């Protein structure tokens, strides 16, 4: 009921990022929206003294016909003062089982600083220009901004203390306009612990962390070589020579001597065989003197694999991975490319924030345009990562597969 | 006398760690002098301005051309940054009756902050100087104010607003100085409800008097057809680079309605640019394009209006040489709009992406005017878009669309086998080049005993790397294995152009033309793997 004073980082102005094309549907929607929103005193109408816009656009979560309405306040949370710290609940991760919930109803109670106001300011977008487009600035708090959780954390505390005094077993973490819990409970006792806390919620995404592993380096197993077996597994074992120290394959590149046609069998010989199986154990082995900075940010690459299959690797200095993993989970986007590169990079996203509280910086293999004009048409978290864009075909991709 | 509606000012403020505005005035004739005074008195009488004194620090130099002409060039420095693309003609849907309403003293009918009239102060010279030169300042929107056209537009949506919302059953669009107004009603009735629109702006203060055919923004407005205002085409023996700026301009302009534009030819000529003094000739195929885009100026071409109710339709075709164009229409030969579309710059490329890239433009395009994707017509065959996606190493989508044969069809030139090929020979390649001298080597050796080694003068590791591949594709069967250890020339081939700017990239893609089947595999160099020969290219 309160504002608590909000400012901005030193010599940054408020954000001013062009609002890029809706469909009309969209804008319907955000019209709807925007107009109960405006009946309910969550924002007002500004004139054209507010130089500030930050691109909106509207979404269908799971499970749900009704519009949503999103905001990308990346900009804005760059420009946003570093609020302070929590340190990031290491046994999240750990726990057998953890839920995903949108709180993001709780922050329309609580108003925002009144100076701050102006730097939430957005507008929606009339077809083919005809008419200017509808501007809008926020009078409670914004979902999106990283400085509502931050402004909502006592509040939640307050909220959440009971059921923390009463389950000290269940972790509780924060993330944005998403609430996770995590337990060790069962999927059907979890759902009515899962309701319990939502009630409790009222009156005021099923994850499980324990089927999510890393990934080691493999090498083949055959009873018959061939030199195109035996020149992949070279290139395989020279590429992982960079992430393990004892990788060696002169006894197996001894094998490739001559000029023999790709399909001929060659029979490994003892010293091959004893290199192989080295090979095999250092690989066993994880990587060495591998931690992670959270001072540094994190990268995530993604490699397309085909048929629904996509890998991905998290790490923050070249060869050094803190996560691997590979997305083959097929549901309705067994015809589209994008729709499954985007899913990929939220669930990514979303495991990110669950293992180190912050979101990380991908590198995606598909063309800028692309990507900027379809990954809103399938996005349905509510934070949006940072992105680039990698054009050039990487050989490694076959060295993860 | 009735009282006119209350329009609330805008609150302005200028940018921080500033004060108002102080410049000198300049002298001018007393001619000059003269008619500033007699504007600014009826000016006066009719409440824009008021008279000031020395109490105000501030003041704006002011010329006339009679025509008051105020520069607030360092106000404008000094004004804060307030917010604020033109209508599509191809966008807006067919109405029975259109109204243009142009409301003089658009500027001056709107209030203008009173905390911040101390800063619109500007200064008349007396004759001689002998006195202290009239002092006035602004009371409405100044013309020529970074602020005015913003504020205007918010304060004319305001007052509009309850209008549009009393009537749904016409429409209105807004653009600066003017209000459109369309409507499938009865011509009584429309120039009714007209008269009280006007009436409804009248309780505000806001004075409105055109007919078809509209000439707006470049554009010819018809009742019933949109085109573009006819284009001047200059012909000159001797060319500039602004004149091929303007030139290419105008080709831009009128390739929206006029399909088969080309402006490659004359853009080529536009690098190594900035030097607007120059005299630069024509290729036979820049002269034929001019000659070509004269021919499509030949005859009048006109757009239809958007209905709703029908699909959105956009067909694209294949001009050659990195340029594409489309239409966009509802009812077949009878287009909304066109365009066209040119590659980006680059090394290596293939007609697919560019087929692609395309796509996105029209989307993003059709997104803005109509808010809808269209349907696409189609080069290509589902079959090829099939096999490209599937084994393309990147995400690649296209939005609902269809294959329409008009030829030249976009089709897979090449496509590498992904497991080797048994009972084909294998060529292990290698080429290498002294940094120094620029000599090298390049070449091959089979599992069958072939080999070869070609001595190069004037290239590079990455040529000759190229050059041995090429070597292998020349001398091979109809299928072939080929082992190398570049991996720049398999980054290359991987990203699988059907067209280049090296010759001997287009060259070797002219060799897997030709071929039935080829496995490219790759191995790590100086690993001393046998068949690989690097010693035998670094004699
Ligand atoms: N000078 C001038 C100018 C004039 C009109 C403009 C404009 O007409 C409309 C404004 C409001 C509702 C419908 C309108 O039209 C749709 C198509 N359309 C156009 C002309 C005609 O004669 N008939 C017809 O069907 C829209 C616009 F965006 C700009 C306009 C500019």
């Amino acid at each position: 009921i309160e504002t608590v004073p909000v400012k901005l980082k030193p010599g940054m102005d408020g954000p001013k990022v062009k609002q890029w094309p809706l469909t009309e549907e969209k804008i319907k929607a955000l019209v709807e929206i925007c107009t109960e929103m405006e009946k309910e005193g969550k924002i007002s109408k500004i004139g054209p003294e507010n130089p500030y816009n930050t691109p909106v656009f509207a979404i269908k979560k799971k499970d749900s016909t009704k519009w949503r309405k999103l905001v990308d306040f990346r900009e804005l949370n760059k420009r946003t003062q570093d609020f302070w710290g929590i340190p990031h609940p290491a046994g999240l991760k750990k726990k057998k089982s953890v839920t995903v919930l949108d709180v993001g109803d709780a922050y329309f109670s609580v108003p925002l600083d009144e100076d701050f106001r102006k730097y939430t300011a957005f507008t929606i977008p009339s077809i083919n220009n005809e008419t200017p487009g509808i501007r809008y600035q926020y009078n409670v708090l914004p979902q999106g901004w990283k400085g509502s959780p931050a402004i909502f954390q006592s509040s939640m505390t307050k909220i959440l203390e009971p059921f923390k005094k009463q389950n000290p077993d269940i972790v509780i973490y924060q993330y944005m306009d998403d609430l996770y819990v995590g337990s060790d409970l069962e999927i059907g006792q979890h759902r009515t612990k899962i309701e319990e806390l939502r009630q409790h919620l009222l009156r005021w995404y099923e994850l499980h962390p324990d089927k999510w592993t890393v990934q080691p380096i493999v090498l083949p197993e055959k009873d018959s070589w061939t030199v195109n077996d035996i020149q992949k597994l070279v290139g395989k074992l020279n590429w992982a020579s960079q992430i393990y120290p004892g990788i060696k394959v002169r006894q197996l590149s001894k094998l490739l001597r001559g000029t023999k046609a790709l399909t001929e069998v060659i029979p490994l010989t003892e010293e091959a065989e004893l290199e192989l199986a080295e090979n095999r154990e250092i690989l066993k082995e994880p990587v060495h003197g591998v931690y992670y900075d959270p001072s540094k940010d994190l990268i995530a690459e993604i490699q397309k694999q085909g048929q629904g299959q996509w890998t991905y690797q998290i790490y923050q200095e070249p060869f050094k991975n803190l996560k691997t993993g590979k997305y083959a989970r097929m549901r309705g986007a067994h015809t589209n490319d994008v729709k499954q590169l985007t899913e990929a990079v939220q669930k990514i996203t979303t495991e990110s924030i669950v293992i180190w509280g912050k979101t990380p910086k991908f590198k995606l293999p598909i063309q800028k345009e692309t990507w900027e004009t379809w990954w809103t048409e399938y996005w349905q978290a509510t934070w949006i990562p940072e992105w680039e864009f990698v054009n050039t075909p990487p050989l490694v991709k076959l060295w993860y597969q | 006398m009735v009282p006119i509606s209350p329009i609330e000012t805008v609150p302005v403020k200028l940018k921080p760690g500033m004060d108002g505005p102080k410049v000198k005035q300049w002298p001018l004739t007393e001619e000059k002098i003269k008619a500033l005074v007699e504007i600014c008195t009826e000016m006066e009488k009719e409440g824009k301005i008021s008279k000031i004194g020395p109490e105000n620090p501030y003041n704006t130099p002011v010329f006339a051309i009679w025509r008051k002409l105020v520069d607030f060039r360092e106000l404008n420095k000094r004004t804060q940054d307030f917010w604020e693309g033109i209508p599509h003609p191809a966008g807006l849907k067919k109405k029975k009756s259109v109204t243009v309403l142009d409301v003089g003293d658009a500027y001056f009918s709107v209030p203008l902050d009173e905390d911040f009239r101390k800063y619109t102060a500007f200064t008349i010279p007396s004759i001689n100087n002998e006195t202290p030169g009239i002092r006035y300042q602004y009371n409405v929107l100044p013309q020529g104010w970074k602020g005015s056209p913003a504020i205007f537009q918010s304060s004319m949506t305001k007052i509009l607003e309850p209008f549009a919302a009393q009537n749904p059953d016409i429409v209105i669009c807004q653009y600066m100085d003017d209000l459109y107004v369309g409507s499938d009603l009865e011509i009584g009735q429309h120039r009714t409800k007209i008269e009280e629109l006007r009436q409804h702006l009248l309780r505000w203060g806001l004075t409105t008097p055109k007919e078809p055919p509209f000439l707006w923004m470049g554009y010819e407005l018809h009742p019933d057809k949109w085109t573009v205002q006819p284009i001047v085409l200059p012909e000159k023996d001797s060319w500039t680079v602004n004149d091929i700026q303007k030139l290419v301009g105008k080709l831009n302009w009128a390739s929206q309605i006029y399909p088969g534009i080309k402006v490659r030819q004359l853009s080529k000529l536009l690098r190594g640019t900035k030097a607007l003094t120059e005299v630069i000739p024509l290729t036979e195929e820049a002269e034929l394009e001019l000659a070509e885009n004269r021919e499509i100026l030949k005859e009048p071409v006109h757009g239809v209006y958007y209905d709703p109710s029908k699909d959105l339709i956009a067909e694209i075709q294949k001009q050659g040489q990195g340029q594409w164009t489309y239409q966009i229409y509802q009812e077949p030969f009878k287009n909304l709009k066109t365009g066209k579309y040119a590659r980006m710059r680059g090394a290596h490329t293939n007609d697919v992406k560019q087929l692609t890239e395309a796509v996105q433009k029209i989307t993003t395009e059709s997104i803005v005017i109509w808010g809808k994707t269209p349907k696409f017509k189609l080069p290509i065959q589902k079959e090829t878009w099939e096999t490209w996606w599937t084994e393309y190493w990147q995400a690649t989508w296209i939005p609902e669309w269809e294959f329409v044969n008009t030829p030249p069809l976009v089709k897979l030139w090449y496509q590498l086998e992904k497991e080797p090929i048994v009972g084909a020979e294998t060529f292990y390649v290698d080429g290498a080049a002294n940094r120094e001298t620029k000599l090298g080597k390049a070449g091959y050796v089979t599992n069958k005993g072939r080999q070869k080694v070609v001595p190069l003068t004037n290239t590079t590791n990455q040529k000759t790397e190229l050059q041995a591949i090429y070597l292998a594709l020349q001398d091979s069967g109809l299928e072939v294995n080929i082992v190398t250890d570049s991996q720049y020339a398999l980054g290359i081939i991987q990203a699988q152009p059907d067209k280049s700017e090296s010759e001997l990239v287009n060259q070797i893609i002219e060799q897997l033309i030709k071929k039935e089947k080829v496995y490219l595999a790759w191995v790590p160099a100086h690993k001393g793997i046998g068949g690989n020969e690097q010693v035998d290219k670094l004699v």
